[PDB]
């Protein structure tokens, strides 16, 4: 048995049988497994053939775009000790690796960034979804329009002393035009001041009632001093069509901030096609936790 | 024997697992979600089959 | 025992390869309790090959019941055919709606994570969490169905073991239930209005369905091949190799 | 018998996918959750019944 | 394609689950009737 | 034009393009036609496999069975001078063709002939059709059976003054059991005598009622002295089952012919598997045109 | 198999043409209903 079964050596057999068998056993295994391969690998290359380079086929699933932010805060919470500086390193260590795409030295030359409007503008269509005029250009972002949070002047954006700030970004989706809300009778009651047709607004609030006294001066910062995202910045051609494309920035300064107390702030996007998702907490809208204990 | 065995046992766990899933979320966080609860109703049913 | 091929596969190249999970919990106890309960009872109430009673007997200290030749059909030859045939629903569902397959190898860490909203596909786009989950669970359902339809070719082959089933026939009426009850199944699972919130299952295009198709023929072919070889040459190399 | 057998070998590729995630840097406590859900699924389920 | 190509971004997915329930039930219905021809 | 299309040396091209063109297009058509190739070979050995090697699949074409005979008369006409030799050697060369094959020699030793009943007698049986008891045994038949024509005494054979011969011959059915006409009041005027169930009877007669009178004595030669084949030669099993197998025969001698003048003879075989057909005239029956000019 | 093993020897053409007929009648017929569905 022990021995016997493991090598006998009058019938010249290991494990069971002698040597040719293993061999045919083992061709056959590898030819098998080789045909396989071959047919699997055929069957995902006239799937890689199939789409296009330009355009996923498919563009419902990410629609309508969300809303996210920097810095990266785990389960939606900014707490930091304005004593301790090891406290928002974590904080800021995200907000540089974000502006650190705006700067200047990046945006230089005549290509492929083109200098558009100071002050919001409409659309702009660099032709269709082909590759007949070459890569497209897309519109500078100078990182100075944010005034107090651009890491140029006080690189910690504020954390150093009792105001953070909230760089706030739209979700990025191939030819997505964004539409803001009408001046029609029916529109909610902060969008009516500085209503720019071609500013897409943003506005923070409190999630509860009670909140509301406990939050100070909401502080936004944007292109042309509006608290919304130019309409000029749309729309975007995808990766390989406008490589080197940067997508506008709302900061937010949560000023006057009461001290030792969780403050819950819900920040919303307003539009035509915008809408909120009772299960994303994210689609359109963005929830975040402060206390600033100290 | 049948519902309480030998393989049924951890399909037992993975119930009560998700349920103090479930009870941890709706004590502490504001409006949760319903996977858990859903997943231990599922569960529980296949264990009875 | 061939189900327990597909069902492992997609936790070994999950851990190993770093790719979002191609099979979950509720969609494996679909697979077990659907094409695993009724086709295998319909089984037993198989009739007779003819060949029953033209056979010599058995001697029993030299043939048994679970040999060495059952898993190398199950788990070796048929097994990895429906594994590959899920993975092509799967490959593909993530194709078209942005993820390709070269860039899915490593995004598990960044997948899973509830956090990052920001989350960019191939084609430069930025997904948030519940958006590319949605499709992660488009994909579970899609192999589920990948799965009942191989099944159908691994049931047909199961009738016999030496004869085709054009000798033997189709008379068996609880086999064919079993067919048609799966797929009603299947189908009922991903359309049903509500099953979204409860089970987790996502409605499935109709251009998805027939992914499984050329892996569920090629398995039927080579079965009913494999036998043609037994029957004209006994005591040659596949007789003593697949011969269950 | 065959039970038995089957069990041995998962048993054993348990303990071998735990060396794999320790030398890929999971947690401690992954590597025992992979090894008790790789012996539960290797082990075929109603052959008596 | 123009600033009103909403088209691009929609699914009926409607449609498609009436049709799935209609085959459905098509194919349980056919699964009943071959399992109880005769009633046995 | 003429030699610019044939080879210019400016661009390098012969009939029209360069030359890497021309391995693209013959190593693409290399490969297809080898493609093709394979697929062909392996769905006709699919085929090879399909059927068995002791029986035809179909045996509805080849039955009843047909009666062919030697000489080798084309469009069945025997037609020689008694005087010129050179005139029915055709004729002899196909004689001695078939009856040199039951030449003794050949049937030799135990294996693979064993001796069966001089008089006829019924079916035999040597089991089924199967490889288990390996080479079949057949019946051995020898040439001296054939008295006046047997090519041993007078190899003409008869030719030589007026009086020919004609061997019959049964066509070779695998599983064929032959069975004769019963003794019940219906059956035809000649069968009548000589019923020995063990024989298929052949009987010859003229095609037209004229020509009656100018046919002779058909002297038939056999198996036991009657006109037909013995049963105990069938069924046949097949060559792979049967090598080394002789079917029985039966001379004809168209004895007191009448001379310079075509005279029609139809021979024909009796038996319940047997049928004829108006646009085969060689199924159970046979035509012969006999004219010896001299 | 037998002296009386006849059948070995026969075939039912006649039930098989009667079916290839009634099929061809059937292909024709839908081949007539779809090249004048309208009248035009
Ligand atoms: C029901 C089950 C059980 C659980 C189910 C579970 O899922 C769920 O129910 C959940 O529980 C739900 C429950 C919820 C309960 C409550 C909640 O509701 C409520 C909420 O929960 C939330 C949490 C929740 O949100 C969580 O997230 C859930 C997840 O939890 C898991 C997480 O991941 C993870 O736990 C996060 C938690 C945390 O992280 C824990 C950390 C550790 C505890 C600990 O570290 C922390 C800490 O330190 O612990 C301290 C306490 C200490 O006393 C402990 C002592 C430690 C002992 C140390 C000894 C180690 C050891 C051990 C030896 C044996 C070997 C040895 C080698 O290592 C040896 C060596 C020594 C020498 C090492 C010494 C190290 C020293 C360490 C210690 O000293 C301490 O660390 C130290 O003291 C510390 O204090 C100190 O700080 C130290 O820090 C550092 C230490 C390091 O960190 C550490 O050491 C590290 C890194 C080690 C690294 O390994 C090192 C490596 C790099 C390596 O060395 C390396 O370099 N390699 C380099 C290689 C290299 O270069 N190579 C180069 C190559 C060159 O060639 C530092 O270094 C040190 O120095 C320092 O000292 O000794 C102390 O407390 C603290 O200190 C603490 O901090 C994960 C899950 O559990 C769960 O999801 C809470 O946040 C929330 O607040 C609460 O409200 C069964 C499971 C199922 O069966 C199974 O299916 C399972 O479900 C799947 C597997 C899931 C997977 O798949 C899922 C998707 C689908 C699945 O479901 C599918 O189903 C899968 C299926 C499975 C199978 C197969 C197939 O697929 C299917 C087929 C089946 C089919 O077939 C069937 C047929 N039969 C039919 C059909 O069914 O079934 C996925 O979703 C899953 O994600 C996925 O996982
Ligand atoms: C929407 C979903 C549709 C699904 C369609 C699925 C179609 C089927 C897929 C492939 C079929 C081809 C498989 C052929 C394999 C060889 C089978 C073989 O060799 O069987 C051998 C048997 C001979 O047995 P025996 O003489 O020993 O029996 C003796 C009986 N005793 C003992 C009573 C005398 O032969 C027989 O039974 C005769 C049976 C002949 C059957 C011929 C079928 C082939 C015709 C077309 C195939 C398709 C080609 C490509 C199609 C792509 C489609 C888009
Ligand atoms: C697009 C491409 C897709 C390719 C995917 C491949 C899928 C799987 C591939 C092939 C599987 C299907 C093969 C069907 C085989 C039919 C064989 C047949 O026809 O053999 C004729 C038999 C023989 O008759 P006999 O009297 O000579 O037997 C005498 C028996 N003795 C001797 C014991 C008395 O006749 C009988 O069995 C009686 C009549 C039975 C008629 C059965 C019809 C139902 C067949 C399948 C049901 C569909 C299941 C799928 C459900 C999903 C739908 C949504
Ligand atoms: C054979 C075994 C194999 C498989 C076994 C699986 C075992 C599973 C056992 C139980 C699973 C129970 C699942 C419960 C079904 C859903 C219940 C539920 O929790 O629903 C919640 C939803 C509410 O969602 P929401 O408000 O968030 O949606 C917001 C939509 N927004 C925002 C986009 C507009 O309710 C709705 O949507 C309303 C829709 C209600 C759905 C009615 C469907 C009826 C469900 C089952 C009956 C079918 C039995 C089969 C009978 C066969 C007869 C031959
Ligand atoms: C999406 C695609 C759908 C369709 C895919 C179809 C795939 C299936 C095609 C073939 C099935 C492969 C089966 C593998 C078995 C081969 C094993 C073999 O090698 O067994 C050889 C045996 C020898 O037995 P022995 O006793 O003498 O050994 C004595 C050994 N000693 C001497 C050591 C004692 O048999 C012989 O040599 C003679 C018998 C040779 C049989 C060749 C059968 C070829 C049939 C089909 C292949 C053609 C398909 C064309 C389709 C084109 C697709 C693009
Ligand atoms: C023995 C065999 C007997 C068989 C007899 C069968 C008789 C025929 C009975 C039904 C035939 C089909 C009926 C068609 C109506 C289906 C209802 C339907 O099409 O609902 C669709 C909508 C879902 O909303 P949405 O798509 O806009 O969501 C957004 C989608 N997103 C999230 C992807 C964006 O429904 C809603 O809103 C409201 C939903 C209200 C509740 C619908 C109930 C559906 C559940 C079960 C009924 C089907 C039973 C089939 C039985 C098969 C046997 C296995
Ligand atoms: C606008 C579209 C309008 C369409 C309306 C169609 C209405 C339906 C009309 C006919 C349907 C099918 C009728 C079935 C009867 C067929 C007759 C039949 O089964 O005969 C078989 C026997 C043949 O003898 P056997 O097999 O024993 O020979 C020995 C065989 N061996 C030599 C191989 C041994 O017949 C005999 O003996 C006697 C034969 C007597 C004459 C039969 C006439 C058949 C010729 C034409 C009729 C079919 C027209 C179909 C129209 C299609 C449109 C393209
Ligand atoms: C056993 C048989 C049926 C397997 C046949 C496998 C065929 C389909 C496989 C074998 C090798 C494969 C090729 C390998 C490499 C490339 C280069 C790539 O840039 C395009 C696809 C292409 C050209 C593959 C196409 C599919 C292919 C030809
Ligand atoms: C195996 C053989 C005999 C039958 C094969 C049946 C296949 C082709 C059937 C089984 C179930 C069917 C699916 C059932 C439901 C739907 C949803 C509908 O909105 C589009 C068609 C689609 C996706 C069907 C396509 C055809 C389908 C996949
Ligand atoms: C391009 C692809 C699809 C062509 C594949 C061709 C396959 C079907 C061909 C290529 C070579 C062929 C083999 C060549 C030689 C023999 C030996 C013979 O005694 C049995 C058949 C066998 C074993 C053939 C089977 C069919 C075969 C394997
Ligand atoms: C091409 C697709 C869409 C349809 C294919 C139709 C094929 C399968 C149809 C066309 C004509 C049909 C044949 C028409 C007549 C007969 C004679 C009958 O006694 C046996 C069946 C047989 C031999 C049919 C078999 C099926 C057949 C070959
Ligand atoms: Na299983
Ligand atoms: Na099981």
């Amino acid at each position: 048995g022990w021995k016997k079964f493991l090598w006998d050596s009058e019938k010249k057999e290991f494990l069971g049988r002698t040597g040719s068998s293993w061999f045919k056993i083992f061709l056959f295994y590898l030819i098998f497994y080789g045909c396989l391969a071959g047919i699997f690998i055929g069957t995902i290359q006239v799937l890689l053939l199939t789409l296009s380079d330009f355009e996923p086929k498919y563009q419902d699933r990410v629609a309508p775009p969300g809303l996210s932010h920097a810095p990266y805060a785990i389960k939606t919470e900014i707490s930091f000790s304005i004593s301790n500086p090891k406290s928002y390193e974590s904080f800021v260590k995200s907000m540089h690796k974000l502006m650190d795409l705006y700067n200047e030295s990046s945006q230089a030359g005549n290509s492929p960034f083109e200098d558009c409007s100071d002050t919001p503008a409409d659309y702009i269509k660099r032709g269709d979804l082909d590759d007949s005029q070459g890569q497209k250009k897309a519109c500078r972002f100078s990182r100075m329009w944010l005034k107090n949070c651009s890491g140029l002047d006080d690189t910690t954006y504020g954390y150093a002393e009792g105001k953070p700030c909230v760089v706030a970004k739209l979700n990025r989706i191939i030819g997505f035009y964004p539409k803001p809300l009408k001046n029609t009778t029916d529109l909610p009651e902060e969008l009516q001041a500085n209503y720019n047709q071609y500013v897409l607004p943003l506005r923070c609030a409190a999630k509860r009632e009670e909140d509301r006294e406990k939050i100070g001066s909401i502080e936004y910062f944007g292109l042309g001093g509006y608290a919304g995202f130019p309409l000029q910045y749309y729309p975007y051609y995808g990766k390989r069509l406008q490589k080197k494309y940067l997508q506008p920035l709302l900061a937010i300064q949560f000023t006057n901030l009461t001290q030792n107390m969780e403050l819950r702030i819900e920040c919303k996007v307003y539009g035509e096609n915008i809408d909120y998702s009772e299960k994303d907490r994210f689609r359109g809208r963005f929830e975040v936790k402060i206390e600033v204990k100290s | 024997r049948q519902l309480f065995g030998g393989f049924s046992i951890l399909l037992w766990i993975g119930a009560i697992l998700c349920f103090l899933a479930y009870g941890i979320q709706a004590a502490t966080e504001d409006e949760p979600a319903n996977d858990n609860l859903y997943l231990g109703v599922v569960l529980s049913t296949v264990v009875i089959v | 025992l061939t189900s327990n091929i597909p069902e492992i596969t997609p936790f070994l190249v999950f851990i190993i390869g770093n790719v979002p999970l191609p099979l979950g919990t509720v969609t494996i106890l679909c697979i077990d309790l659907g094409t695993d309960m009724v086709p295998a009872i319909s089984l037993a109430y198989e009739q007779a090959e003819s060949d029953i009673m033209k056979r010599q007997p058995r001697n029993p200290k030299t043939d048994k019941l679970v040999n060495e030749r059952l898993i190398s059909m199950a788990y070796g030859q048929i097994g990895m055919i429906q594994a590959l045939g899920g993975f092509f629903s799967y490959f593909v569902i993530l194709a078209e709606n942005g993820f390709l397959p070269m860039d899915l190898i490593g995004k598990r860490v960044r997948w899973d994570d509830r956090w990052i909203s920001d989350v960019e596909d191939s084609f430069g786009q930025q997904w948030t969490y519940e958006q590319r989950k949605i499709v992660e669970f488009t994909c579970h359902t899609s192999f589920f169905i990948s799965i009942v339809v191989v099944q159908w070719a691994d049931l047909i082959i199961c009738k016999t073991r030496r004869n085709s089933i054009f000798q033997q026939g189709m008379k068996n009426k609880i086999l064919i239930f079993g067919l048609f009850e799966e797929t009603a199944l299947a189908a009922f699972l991903s359309y049903c209005p509500g099953t979204d919130v409860a089970l987790r299952m996502y409605p499935l295009k109709p251009s998805w369905w027939f992914c499984a198709f050329p892996y569920s023929l090629i398995i039927f072919l080579y079965d009913e091949m494999r036998r043609f070889i037994i029957r004209r040459s006994p005591g040659g190399w596949v007789e003593q190799e697949t011969y269950y | 018998h065959f039970i038995h057998i089957i069990t041995g070998v998962a048993v054993f590729l348990g303990v071998s996918f735990f060396i794999l995630s320790l030398i890929l840097g999971y947690s401690w406590l992954e590597a025992v959750i992979f090894l008790i859900g790789i012996i539960v699924a290797n082990v075929p389920e109603g052959l008596l019944a | 394609e123009g600033p009103d190509n909403d088209e691009r971004f929609t699914y009926d997915y409607y449609r498609l689950r009436v049709v799935g329930l209609i085959v459905a039930a098509v194919l349980c219905v056919i699964g009943i009737i071959i399992l109880l021809a005769g009633k046995c």
